[PDB]
């Protein structure tokens, strides 16, 4: 209430650290991560949300984490409605993350500048700000059907979805492939028509595509 | 502060749209004005000074019951997320300042004419960002959601914690003397009405022991002798009207503390609710309380009605639960004499007639509703009289109960 | 159109994934 | 043109087979519901079986399947 | 002291309608003796009115004798009389004659005089002394001892000595129902709280009178409130204390809402003329008080003498030393608004004064130039001016061109553009936002300035002011909270001493750092000299040395002193969210609205275009800002909390704080009964129920507004009487029809926020609506007869009777054979001995003989044919004429039955006054009743009402012991429940049909102490 | 044109000319803001231009209404009453050919 | 526009003085003169060449 | 009937006509 008036304030619902904090971020913004300057309060939100990514990416059964997640949520000064501001997309992807959800690309252990902007360009590329999960100020819907167990307090609500398209599942990590892979063509029931298969490739392919010859 | 509060609206009793009349929407939330923290701008210092007889709204509570239907209508954005409209009506933003009549070019999806649905603070992601502003929004969908999980008299809720009186409680009461009971629940509503306060501040115990002392007199026991830490009301001698309430610091015995902590939710029984500017300025006062905290605990399911059942936050049925009681004020007021009559208070002959001057009233209050219920029929798709069919109002409700719950609250 | 009619569970946005057979205390409205 | 009537039966068909929506995704064939929304389109002009008596049905906005839809 | 005369006690029996006993019954001595007592006889005053007529006319405080005047009232003269001028308030002063009243502007009058009996009647019902009754005629009783009010008052003690009409009704009398009834005193000995008791006073007043005591509870507050109030207000520092004892009554409505006070703020921005100039005794008037009370001294010696202490070679032509001793020089004014002016950024953003900007003829090679740019730079910070930063960086960048380029936005400006020219958001460099873009190997020093300013510009923050319970006049903040541009800190309790850490400090140290930089740099060190080049790094360093005790104070005391004083300022702060460098969050314009974009089509249209921009700017001066912030000092032994615990002990003693807290709540009023007065008047607007739209308007242009809404603004103004401009300003674009507030800013980006102030939830818009759902019902009692008026030549000898008509009217509208007029009402002649026919409604000429139905309109711009062709024929008894006119005033005239009259010229007359403007109050003759069974002789009348107007006669006969041939009329029962009905409950009032004049009602007692009569402050 | 309607709130804000009058002054406001303004615009003259062009906008002048309900009512009047008739060329709004 | 306005009888009252000066029929007089002053000037130049 | 008066104030605070009826009278 009294801290209304700040930019944003970003607070961890889960276990939080030494007792529950309330960060609240200064004004100014970071220099580096986008062309567009991106606030320090939506910084803090990609750095996190980077991190509860990489962190379903390889969190096991066996072992036991400090936070279920780390993903921050802002609690004032937020516009919910929107999808704008890099913090709110985030937040709304943030609310996703919490599920278990994992980035195909492999977020590095020790992001990099030039990794984390690489995710902030990703987040700010035009998309749709997943839905099913709303948003509230003082809860975390978790979906009941989602490996994500919650701590205690008032701040998990066990919402479902009506259809959540994920199962769960992990995934072991595969080395960066030296060559260009070729891929066997498997084919699929549904079939596209030839004048709609044909432009939706002459809409994305490389036409006037350099090619070397090699020796034949 | 608070920042969450869970509502539920009122009953279309067996019938289509919201009991409100447009007439009424220009009459209560019209005038562009905010139709918020007003609900108290209708009642005077008793009923004698009110147009609540034959009019539009015949009922020293028939504005309440009426702004409370009109408040259903128009809290979509709790219920799902969006705003909505009823009718040509819309709150102009999204803060819900007021109502007015839907734009022209971009107008709310009209509302979904839908009755009892539940409401959630949260629904609404812009309330709690703002709290502050918006805050009054919130004791009102309360003062709402007490009247509405009920259906024949609201229901508050009563508190004695083991310790005595907090000090400045005792200074806070000592300067509302005087005062009618009227203009107590006025300071009451008045108060928890603007500005997000913290259940700690100090006006909220002493408002909220304004409404334990006032139930010990209501039912005898605090009294012009047994006062609570100095206090108990006293109420006007039936003949020229009993339905009169006013603070009195006296120094008669005091009222020994609890063993425990004494809860209940009481909620008037009797159609005669809808007409006593004391049983109403003393339940809406109770409920000034619980608008600035939350809600003590789930009112008990037992005794309320059909469409209140399990209501999510709000009622309950297990252990989170509190026993609700209902009184009826001729009832009462009997016991309320007997108690006076046992302490000396009155002669042993004159009980016998305290109730004929009171229940001649009680009659009085009586014949008038039921009036003004066959005046207001209610297919008439309006409800400034509530139904209750002549059968509740001899009703004696849970009242030898309650009756109980007051000498265990100021033993 | 045709079939049962379904609602937005989750609220407003429909997506496809929100909409539920809108059922009730008189069956399921077709 | 696409008459009132004969889209209860083109949505009678297709109504038929989204039924069956939980089985197609299952053995990864189908490819999404089948909405008649989508051989469709919303032209507008006069509507008839000759030149003639099509004068004497002006339609706005009606719902006509090209022929080359007619045929997926 | 200006504020609302609120608490005003009236001792006197509230009523507001006298049983004016009118047409005198006539003492007659020769004949018939006997039938006529008159209680003069007795020497003792009659309690209800003894004349032949006794109507019941309408004067609000006819009998108040209560000390003290409310300024206004309404005093309706008899029927018998005139009574038009009492309905001339709006649409008529210069343009309907005196004799007439405008008919067609007749609601908009009757609702702006409504208004009027209605603030007139809000005044506190005083309690006075009931003394029993030692005789006989009420045994005892508690009867409320008065002068000859009492007669009046109690009608119950009565003296009847012969069966009189009136004693045929004061008989009845429930003997019990006088006195008092429940005097709930609780301190024995002081005064009771609030006696009870039943004396005539009718259920109206009644009603308004305390839903008056209804509205100063709305602004009331406990002592253990009013204690906090006051503490908080001053940040708990300040010694108040409160008496725990019961305080047996204490109404001191001293508080209005956080809502009641916003309506006010925006609504004094309105008259506040967005000109530089209003805002500037709005800044100047918190900096005199900043100063006033402030452990902040200014010191120049200290930095002159800081300064003068560096070596410096006099075999040097430039002086280093002398340079800055010259600059550094132009008084405090400035440092002092630059903080005043935060707390009022909304209204006028303070700015670097252009003139103090290194002129863009000179590069960095001039000295002069770069110690003005320093002081640019250390002075940023301090004005409020949502571009300083870049303002700041261009100043350098600016005269550093030559060697470092840089990008610059928009065409037509050059990196060589005098730098303060760089006012609007979209023109920042774009190497300035982001200083990735800015290379070393091109810029190295201006990029390291780029970079400077963004590490270090203070980060904004908020802090508390004000107390929780009373609200506060916040548009774009939260309640009670002010942003700072400085981080903030806790007010010490101990011992200061200037420290080197904050933001402040840190400001001026790493600025001083980057300017030591400049000239130990490249070009720098190549140019300029090089022994001189060491003094400036000395002239510099001693500076950002210095121990100056400001940057500690703009950050701990400062924030205390902005927070406590925001209350004693008379005008609350005014603030939007300080913007540390953020690009799109720029304020470019916080705007006001007195009309709504919603009325106007204006739903999509820009807010840039919609709403008021307020334009004010202060130009702070550099060197002011520099010479005292980073020179600064206290009073070595002082205790920060104990020099503010005694420089606000004064303005916190009075009650002077709580007065504008009332002058909102009357401004929340004003506003209210306007936005529904104009509204009423107007043609369905913001949804006001309108309890009278059967009465008449057909001037709804704005004009009518202004002057509607004008009235409206009198009737306070006088009501409460406040010198101040209250509900005035809203007019200003000529049009109250679409009143409506809003106040709203707009970040270049694209948010525009918007926060539309709307009335809190008022105790008038109830009263005044509640006076006119009666009015409409009791209408007579005002002289305004409703239905129409026929003319009908009936030349009777019995009992005529104009107002209340006994059986059904003869042909209403739409009857057989009962034609209308045509709108124009034209009469066209026929030749050779025809009847000249009367153009008929559907346009077809019809014949005068007959029954007509003429809508007064009509009427008014027709007379002249009306009198010369139908009205000859009424006369002849051939053409019975129905005027139909809504609501008129009207005229009675009492003759006798006994002597022969013909109303024909009382009535001719009435026409012979009726312009296509204003029609005089219709004229009806009525016999006055007498005692004994007279001969009468045969009058001619022509006018008599269709709807029972007569509901004002209250009685027919007083002193007479019975009327014979006058319409006998017994005083209703019906208008006094509680003087003589048996089952009548003491609390019960058909308020809205019929008016008692005589209820129960509570009379108070209530002290009104002062500041010092709560808590006892010092 | 059209036949005067009874005066209220309505017709006196949405006439051709209120139209008109209204989205210029709009239009205007956002060319006086403009970036390239800034050249030669003070930041503070470049707000009491919006203030200026804003009080014309919101002005309530009662022409707009006149010059649209009222003023054809004379014409066609005023018109028939002089001894010289009233020659005119049809009127086009940019359908220039 | 002047405060009290009712467009019927201010129109009224300002049309009333013009329809008194008969400046209509001028109108229809000198027009037919001036077809007559035509048709014969027309016809007498016409004659001549 | 013209006047300026209430254009004047509005706009003075933040600080015949043949024309016109001979445009009118002109169409």
């Amino acid at each position: 209430a009294n801290l209304a008036a700040g930019p944003t304030v970003l607070e961890h619902f889960d276990s939080p650290t030494y007792g529950p904090h309330l960060l609240l971020p200064q004004t100014g913004d970071v220099l580096g991560y986008s062309s567009s300057l991106i606030s320090q309060a939506a910084l803090l939100m990609v750095e996190s949300v980077m991190d509860a990514l990489r962190d379903n990416a390889n969190a096991s059964a066996s072992t036991a984490v400090t936070r279920l997640d780390q993903s921050y949520h802002p609690v004032t000064s937020f516009d919910p409605s929107t999808f704008n501001t890099l913090l709110q997309r985030a937040t709304n992807l943030a609310l996703l993350a919490v599920q278990g959800v994992q980035s195909e690309s492999a977020i590095p252990a020790i992001p990099t500048m030039s990794d984390v902007r690489s995710f902030v360009a990703r987040l700010m590329a035009e998309g749709d700000p997943q839905q099913w999960f709303p948003y509230r100020v003082d809860q975390i819907l978790y979906w009941p059907e989602s490996p994500f167990v919650p701590p205690i307090g008032p701040f998990y609500a066990p919402f479902r979805p009506v259809n959540f398209p994920f199962t769960t599942g992990s995934y072991t990590v595969v080395p960066d492939a030296s060559r260009p892979l070729r891929l066997l063509p498997q084919y699929r029931n549904a079939t596209i028509t030839v004048q709609q298969a044909d432009d939706a490739y002459e809409d994305t392919a490389l036409s006037p595509l350099i090619t070397t010859h090699g020796f034949c | 502060a608070q920042r969450q509060f869970f509502g539920l609206t009122y009953n279309f009793y067996g019938q289509p749209a919201p009991l409100f009349d447009l007439n009424d929407l220009q009459e209560l939330a019209g005038c562009y004005a905010r139709p918020w923290t007003s609900r108290f701008s209708h009642l005077a210092i008793s009923t004698g000074s009110l147009p609540v007889w034959s009019a539009r709204y015949p009922s020293v509570a028939s504005r309440n019951i009426v702004v409370n239907t009109l408040l259903g209508a128009h809290l979509n954005p709790f219920a799902g997320g969006q705003i909505t409209s009823h009718q040509g009506i819309t709150w102009r933003d999204p803060v819900l300042s007021s109502l007015a009549p839907v734009p022209a070019i971009q107008p709310p999806p009209v509302w979904a004419v839908a009755e009892n649905v539940l409401l959630d603070s949260n629904n609404y992601p812009t309330y709690v960002l703002n709290l502050s502003s918006m805050w009054p929004i919130n004791q009102d969908v309360h003062i709402m959601t007490m009247w509405a999980l009920s259906d024949q008299g609201p229901i508050y809720h009563l508190e004695v914690p083991v310790d005595p009186m907090p000090a400045a409680t005792t200074a806070a009461l000592m300067a509302y003397t005087g005062v009618p009971i009227a203009h107590l629940a006025q300071t009451a509503y008045r108060f928890a009405g603007q500005l997000p306060q913290s259940p700690d501040s100090t006006m909220v115990s002493t408002i909220r022991w304004l409404s334990a002392i006032w139930f010990g007199s209501l039912t005898g026991r605090l009294n012009r002798s047994r006062t609570c830490n100095g206090f108990y009301f006293e109420f006007a001698k039936p003949a020229l009207n009993p339905d009169q309430a006013v603070l009195k610091w006296n120094d008669g015995a005091r009222a020994a503390p609890p063993a425990a902590a004494q809860s209940s939710y009481i909620r008037c029984i009797s159609p005669h609710w809808q007409h006593q500017i004391v049983e109403v300025a003393g339940a809406l006062m109770s409920q000034s309380v619980t608008a600035v905290t939350g809600l003590p605990a789930l009112i008990d399911e037992a005794t309320l009605p059909a469409w209140s059942q399990g209501v999510a936050n709000l009622t309950g049925n297990g252990q989170g639960v509190v026993p609700c009681l209902d009184y009826n004020p001729v009832p009462m007021a009997a016991a309320r004499h007997l108690q006076w009559r046992q302490d000396g208070l009155i002669t042993a002959a004159q009980e016998a007639q305290l109730n004929n001057d009171y229940t001649a009233y009680a009659l009085t209050i009586e014949r008038h509703l039921t009036a003004m219920l066959v005046a207001n029929p209610i297919a008439a798709g309006r409800m400034p009289i509530q139904p209750f069919n002549a059968a509740d109002f001899g009703q004696a409700g849970q009242t030898a109960a309650a009756v109980a719950l007051a000498q265990a609250m100021f033993v | 159109p045709t079939g049962k009619l379904w609602r937005p569970v989750g609220t407003s946005v429909a997506t496809i994934d929100s909409l539920a057979i809108v059922s009730d205390r008189f069956g399921q409205y077709s | 043109f696409v008459n009132e009537g004969m889209r209860e039966t083109f949505s009678k068909a297709l109504f038929d087979i989204n039924m069956w929506q939980p089985l197609f995704q299952a053995t990864k064939t189908g490819c999404g519901p089948i909405v008649l929304s989508s051989f469709t389109t919303t032209t507008s002009g006069y509507v008839g079986a000759t030149a003639g008596d099509a004068l004497d049905n002006p339609v706005t906005n009606g719902v006509f399947i090209s022929t080359v839809q007619i045929m997926n | 002291a200006n504020g609302p005369e609120l608490i005003i006690e009236d001792t006197g029996l509230c009523t507001s309608f006298m049983l004016l006993d009118n047409i005198p019954s006539a003492h007659l001595t020769k004949e018939l003796i006997g039938f006529t007592w008159f209680m003069q006889m007795y020497q003792m005053t009659p309690p209800l009115p003894e004349g032949a007529v006794n109507r019941i006319v309408c004067m609000t405080n006819w009998a108040s004798l209560g000390d003290e005047g409310r300024g206004l009232e309404v005093r309706l003269p008899p029927p018998t009389d005139s009574s038009v001028h009492a309905y001339k308030t709006v649409l008529s002063r210069g343009y309907i004659d005196n004799a007439q009243f405008n008919p067609l502007a007749l609601r908009s009058n009757v609702l702006l005089m409504l208004l009027q009996f209605t603030l007139s009647n809000l005044k506190i019902n005083k309690s006075s002394t009931f003394t029993s009754d030692v005789t006989t005629i009420t045994s005892g009783r508690m009867i409320r001892a008065f002068p000859e009010l009492l007669a009046l008052a109690y009608p119950g003690r009565a003296v009847l000595p012969t069966q009189t009409k009136n004693a045929q009704f004061l008989s009845t009398a429930i003997a019990d129902r006088i006195g008092r009834l429940d005097r709930a005193n609780l301190i024995g000995g002081e005064v009771s709280a609030m006696v009870e008791c039943m004396e005539l006073c009718d259920a109206l007043t009644l009603h308004i009178r305390e839903t008056y005591i209804m509205l100063l509870r709305s602004m009331h507050q406990d002592p253990t409130q009013i204690v906090q109030i006051v503490n908080e207000c001053a940040n708990n520092l300040l010694n108040s204390t409160i008496p725990i004892s019961l305080r047996p009554t204490i109404l001191c409505p001293w508080f209005a809402s956080s809502e009641d006070l916003r309506l006010q703020q925006v609504m004094h921005l309105v008259n506040i003329s967005s000109n530089t100039a209003a805002a500037l005794p709005l800044v100047e008037a918190l900096s005199t008080l900043l100063r006033s009370v402030t452990p902040l001294v200014l010191d120049p010696t200290v930095l002159t003498n800081a300064i003068t202490t560096i070596s410096e070679s006099t075999t040097q032509t430039i002086s280093p030393i002398s340079e800055i001793l010259r600059l550094l020089q132009p008084d405090y004014a400035a440092f002092w608004k630059c903080i005043a002016s935060w707390a009022y950024n909304g209204l006028v953003t303070t700015v670097l004064s252009e003139d103090a900007f290194p002129d863009s003829s000179q590069s960095i090679t001039h000295l002069p130039s770069m110690w003005k740019c320093l002081f640019l730079t250390l002075a940023g910070p301090m004005t409020s001016d949502p571009h300083s930063p870049v303002k700041v960086f261009m100043a350098l960048a600016n005269l550093l061109a030559q060697p470092e380029p840089i990008a610059i936005g928009v065409p037509g400006m050059h990196q060589t553009t005098p730098a303060s020219q760089f006012s609007h958001p979209g023109v920042w460099p774009p190497g300035f936002l982001n200083p990735q873009l800015i290379n070393p190997q091109q810029a190295p020093l201006l990029r390291a300035f780029a970079e400077h300013i963004r590490a270090n510009w203070p980060q904004p923050s908020e802090f508390g002011y004000g107390s929780t319970l009373q609200g506060s006049a916040n548009l774009f903040i939260p309640s009670n909270r002010m942003v700072y541009p400085w981080p903030n800190q806790p007010l010490p309790r101990l011992t200061v001493a200037p420290t080197y850490d904050s933001a402040m400090s840190n400001w001026i140290s790493t600025t001083i750092a980057f300017f030591i930089r400049v000239v130990n740099s490249v070009n720098m060190t190549a140019t300029v000299n090089d022994l001189t080049r060491r003094t400036m790094t000395g002239v510099m360093t001693a500076m950002r040395q210095v121990k100056t005790m400001t940057p500690f104070y703009i950050q701990h005391m400062c924030p205390t002193e902005l927070s406590v004083l925001a209350s004693v300022t008379v005008t609350p702060p005014f603030q939007v969210p300080f913007t540390r460098l953020v690009q799109n969050d720029v304020i470019t314009n916080v705007l006001v609205a007195r009309v709504d974009p919603a009325q106007r089509g204006d739903a999509a249209v820009d807010i840039r275009a919609t709403h008021a921009t307020f334009a004010a700017a202060l130009p702070v001066d550099p060197a002011a800002i520099v010479v005292a912030m980073l020179c600064g000092q206290t009073e070595t032994n002082l205790i920060p909390s104990h020099h503010y615990g005694k420089a606000f002990a004064p303005l916190f003693a009075s009650n002077a704080m709580f007065t504008r807290n009332q002058r909102a709540v009357i401004t929340r009023e004003a506003f209210v009964c306007a936005r529904s007065a104009v509204a009423q008047c107007q043609d369905a607007g913001f949804l006001v129920p309108r309890p009278l739209d059967a009465l008449r308007q057909f001037d709804v242009t704005s004009a009518a507004a202004a002057e509607i809404m004008h009235a409206v603004n009198d009737a306070f103004k006088t009501a409460f009487d406040l010198d101040g401009a209250l509900l005035d300003g809203l007019a200003l674009y000529g049009d109250p029809r679409i009143a409506d507030l809003s106040a709203a800013y707009l970040q270049y980006g694209g948010n525009v926020v918007r926060e539309h102030v709307p009335p809190g939830p008022s105790h008038i818009h109830r009263a005044l609506q509640q006076v006119e759902s009666t009015f409409m019902a009791e209408m007579n009692l005002f002289n305004v007869a409703r239905g129409n008026l026929y003319l009908v030549q009936t030349a009777t000898n019995g009992n005529w009777s104009p107002m209340a008509p006994v059986a059904a009217p003869p042909f209403v509208r739409g009857g057989p054979n009962v034609r209308v007029v045509g709108r124009f009402g034209t009469i066209v002649p026929r030749p050779n001995g025809l009847e000249p026919q009367l153009i008929d409604d559907g346009n077809v000429p019809r014949d005068i003989a007959g029954d007509w139905v003429y809508p007064s309109d009509v009427l008014q711009v027709s007379v002249a044919v009306f009198r010369d062709y139908v009205w000859p024929m009424v006369k002849a008894g051939r053409t019975r004429v129905l005027v139909e006119l809504g609501h008129y005033v009207y005229t009675l005239h009492y003759y006798d039955p006994q002597i022969s009259l013909d109303e024909a010229p009382i009535l001719e007359e009435w026409l012979s006054k009726i312009n296509p403007a204003g029609i005089p109050p219709v004229p009806f003759c009525i016999p006055i009743p007498q005692v004994y069974p007279c001969i009468t002789a045969r009058r001619v009348h022509y006018a008599f009402t269709s709807e029972n107007n007569n509901d004002s006669l209250f009685s027919t006969n007083a002193a007479s012991i019975d009327t014979a041939f006058g319409e006998n009329a017994a005083v209703s029962p019906l208008r006094w429940p509680g003087l003589v009905d048996p089952n009548y409950r003491v609390g019960t009032n058909d308020l809205p049909n019929r008016i008692t004049l005589y209820n129960s009602l509570y009379r108070y007692n209530f002290t009104y102490p002062t500041l010092d009569g709560i808590m006892y402050v010092r």
